[PDB]
């Protein structure tokens, strides 16, 4: 007829308040014959013998609830873990009250741990409420604590599942280092300014000093931190105008103890109304039998619904967290904490105080500034991308064409040869041609600067297994684009269904098919329907560029596996290698686009194309995902389609013959 | 520890599914903890495998099933291979509902991990004869 | 008596299906008597039609359903038009089971005979709004 409650509490005044709450718990519950005893223990500066003393004292006491209520501990470990593990050996609920670590959220590790405080990842949902208010989509994540970093990434993907957007940059590294400013500058070069930080006080002060020295706290830079990042020297190193969070009664222990007493008391009076009552045995000596109503009492604690307390509607979810939590939103106005918002369990309301930002006006700074210098990457296409070495030092010889058109070149940067050939030789040379004039037309239509560089290899990019952990990766232009080093691929991109699933496409500027390059008895082949090419031999030598989209289009064709097995022994690096090889009469056929070989037939009369025209497709501009550089650029491309500028580009290279 | 984690075990089970061309499957996840890592590992493995897995959407749970809202999600199942991540006392009720809904047919498969399959002696009669399990408990190599 | 028969009503319902080109359908028959003549009349009508109907196999019920073996035949239903022949008492359970299955969709039509369509006043809440029925109940021509 007795119920024992164990507690690890230090101060005698709060012990007296705890005993007073135990005494007042039996007030409104009638004259029932249940009794409530409480046993509180102090704290030795160690942790092993503390765990020993507490575990054998609570075995000898046979308690039902175990409480740890020590915020101001000098050790920064904050580990009530061993007593919770010892109670989880017999499945006894330990109600943690102080820490908010995400390692306690794993119920597979902490089998019988409950708590009335949520982890900080729920604050990101509050920050998602910022996304419900300030209408901001692209974020920049920075988490140093990797024990909670996977849970923060999980919660972030759970929040972004609704809008189906993507985080622009995520970062995880070892806490303790200092040279993280390179990734800060890489995030600075991005369009967004939203900064989400999840670390301890030392790394927060380190990144505050790094933003202060590099002036990343100017206009438009969105800063959004929590309670751990506004304490200690991080509060001293914080810039003025930063927005932070505050836990209402997060450190106020006296009402929190009474709330915990009310929760435990109503849980015990709920459990007394049901059958199958079991008791914890004397597990110190000769008792390893588990307490059989562990998950039963846990299920009692799952449906615990309350209506008493100064905090309010305390309620457990499936994770045993805190529902309907009042939060405060603070601002740092001239090294002074100024309250600028309140938060109920679903909605943010700013108070009568104004919101003064570190940049300009008091309204929200739209920190989504698009890149005025679009990084352009391309492959060396032979009739389209002419690359010429410089004359004296980084210069371009301004030669004139035969039609009175001056060639407007650009200073591009490119490697010299392949990686076994050239170890490291990347020089700036002169790029011009077809798509360069297309980019000149785009820069004439819309005012934006650019940065033309070249892809490191001579491949488009295929979907290949990386050599560890069985993961798909891309390479080439797609590998340089998806890594964030490139912005817009201006190249004759072969449009297919696979790449449409991953990135968005624009309107095609080129429209052509496929053809066969031969040299001039049947000297022609007339397409794929030659039966000798269905079952080839060592005579008809035909191949294509290694890691090309033509090979992917043939890989989708499940009835031409013989050509896929035949052409893999003769794939070349570039198409010019195939031109030189068939120039020496070593090749016999080559599947390639139409107008390139038409221009090369206009250059060299021995180069002969075939008669058929299959795979009538289009080539456009390689693009990113949903972006404001899509609609206006596509309208500019269609404006180039409707006028005679396509005919002008034909007059430059296509219509011009010899 | 000298053991085998659930991630490498999921890798082995998806290797089994790749070696059998069992590409049309489903996934039922309960409220047993350590489950979102399992879902995310399945998502990354499907995104990093040459199969292109035809995966039905995840049947999620909230509590012990009322057989009112979980019934609709279980009646969405029409695929053969069924994956599950739960405890044993949950799996008894899951297999009882699956036999009650007829999900234990000859076409339908059931692959469970080693954490739900406990003692070799304690086998309740509600288990389907043909239940696929993967455990590192090798009787050929003793403790010595 | 007057009016049509169940065979002429089946002819009218197949004329409805012919006028709308709903050629992919099914047939679900319960243990209400006169059912083998109904199935044989449908077979001879498909065999005497200019359509070339796509008829799924007949789902035959046995007793009050355990929702174990009948659900296997109900999950085989991939067609659009569902043809049900039963009484008024079993129709509530069949429509509730089909709603639990999710087989009461927008493309999943329901055409019922006249005898299951009972009282105009007594309408249970398990009827889909759009339930197709055929009966000789004409209000424009009275008894006189």
């Amino acid at each position: 007829k007795i119920v024992n409650i164990g507690a690890v509490l230090s101060t005698r005044k709060h012990e007296q308040m705890f005993r007073e709450a135990v005494n007042q718990a039996n007030k409104r519950h009638g004259s029932w014959k249940i009794q409530l005893n409480a046993t509180s223990v102090t704290h030795k500066p160690n942790a092993i013998q503390m765990a020993l003393s507490v575990c054998e004292d609570l075995i000898s006491s046979q308690v039902y609830a175990i409480l740890v209520s020590h915020p101001p501990t000098p050790n920064d470990h904050f580990t009530p873990t061993p007593v919770s593990y010892t109670a989880g050996f017999y499945r006894i609920p330990v109600l943690g009250l102080t820490t908010r670590m995400s390692i306690y959220s794993d119920k597979s590790i902490h089998l019988s741990f409950l708590r009335t405080v949520p982890p900080y990842s729920h604050q990101s949902s509050v920050w998602f409420e910022m996304m419900r208010v300030y209408n901001w989509n692209h974020i920049i994540l920075l988490v140093s604590d990797d024990h909670e970093g996977r849970a923060a990434q999980k919660r972030l993907e759970t929040l972004l599942e609704e809008r189906e957007s993507k985080a622009e940059k995520v970062l995880q590294f070892d806490p303790g280092t200092k040279n993280v400013t390179a990734l800060l500058m890489e995030a600075r070069e991005l369009e967004a300014r939203v900064i989400i930080l999840s670390a301890s006080e030392d790394d927060a002060a380190t990144v505050y000093r790094a933003a202060a020295m590099l002036n990343m706290t100017g206009s438009g830079y969105v800063w959004l931190v929590g309670e751990r990042e506004i304490s200690g020297n991080a509060l001293r190193y914080a810039p003025d105008g930063i927005i932070g969070l505050q836990l209402i009664n997060g450190k106020n222990e006296s009402a929190h103890i009474s709330d915990a007493v009310g929760v435990v008391a109503q849980a015990v009076h709920e459990l007394l109304e049901k059958e199958n009552i079991t008791d914890p045995p004397r597990g110190c000596v000769g008792n390893t039998n588990i307490w059989k109503t562990g998950p039963l009492f846990k299920r009692v604690l799952m449906s615990s619904k309350y209506a008493d307390g100064v905090t309010g509607r305390v309620e457990f979810n499936e994770d045993g967290d805190r529902k309907f939590a009042n939060y405060s939103i603070m601002n740092l106005q001239n090294r002074k904490l100024v309250q600028v918002g309140i938060y109920n369990g679903t909605h943010v309301i700013p108070n009568d105080r104004k919101i003064i930002w570190p940049g300009g006006e008091t309204e929200k700074p739209r920190g989504y500034q698009m890149s005025t210098r679009l990084k352009i990457v391309t492959i060396h296409q032979e009739p389209f991308v002419y690359v010429k070495p410089t004359m004296s030092d980084g210069t371009c010889k301004e030669e004139f064409t035969v039609n009175g058109d001056p060639v407007k070149k650009v200073i591009c940067t490119g490697p010299n040869d392949t990686s076994p050939g050239s170890p490291r030789h990347t020089v700036p040379q002169c790029c011009y041609g077809f798509c360069i004039d297309l980019l000149i037309k785009l820069a004439r239509t819309m005012n934006f600067t650019y940065e033309v560089h070249l892809v490191a290899d001579g491949k488009f990019g295929t979907q290949e297994r990386v050599n560890n952990s069985n993961k798909k990766e891309w390479n080439g232009m797609m590998g340089e684009l998806l890594s964030g080093q490139a912005d817009m691929i201006v190249a004759p991109l072969t449009i297919n269904n696979e790449r449409a699933q991953y990135i968005e496409f624009s309107k095609p500027f080129k429209y052509q098919g496929l053809t066969i390059l031969v040299k001039k008895p049947e000297e022609r082949i007339t397409g794929i329907n030659d039966p000798r090419l269905r079952n080839p031999s060592d005579k008809f030598i035909y191949a294509t560029v290694k890691q090309s989209s033509v090979d992917i289009y043939f890989r989708r064709q499940v009835e031409l596996s013989t050509m896929y097995r035949h052409m893999e022994k003769h794939n070349y690096e570039s198409a010019a290698e195939a031109i030189q090889a068939v120039r020496d009469n070593k090749l016999h056929a080559f599947i390639w686009d139409s107008a390139v070989l038409e221009f090369e037939a206009s250059q060299k009369c021995d180069l002969v194309t075939t008669g058929e025209l299959f795979f009538r497709s289009g080539f456009g501009i390689g693009m990113r995902k949903d972006s404001p550089w899509k609609q206006n650029v596509s309208l500019s491309i269609l404006k180039s389609h409707e006028n005679g500028f396509m005919e002008d580009l034909d007059k430059t290279w296509v219509r011009y013959q010899e | 520890q000298f053991g085998a984690s659930i991630q490498q075990q999921a890798t082995v089970m998806l290797k089994i599914m790749q070696d059998y061309d069992w590409h049309v499957f489903s996934l039922v996840t309960t409220i047993f903890p350590g489950y979102r890592d399992f879902i995310s590992f399945i998502k990354t493995t499907v995104d990093n495998s040459f199969v292109g897995w035809d995966m039905q959407n995840v049947i999620t749970l909230d509590t012990s099933f009322e057989d009112a809202k979980t019934q609709v999600q279980l009646k969405k199942i029409h695929s053969s291979v069924i994956l599950l991540y739960c405890s044993k006392d949950e799996a008894v009720l899951i297999l009882s509902e699956a036999r009650s809904l007829g999900l234990t047919g000859y076409d339908f498969f059931w692959i469970v991990p080693s954490l739900v399959s406990g003692n070799t002696e304690l086998i309740p009669k509600e288990f389907p004869s043909g239940l696929i399990s993967v455990s590192y408990d090798d009787w050929d190599y003793s403790l010595e």
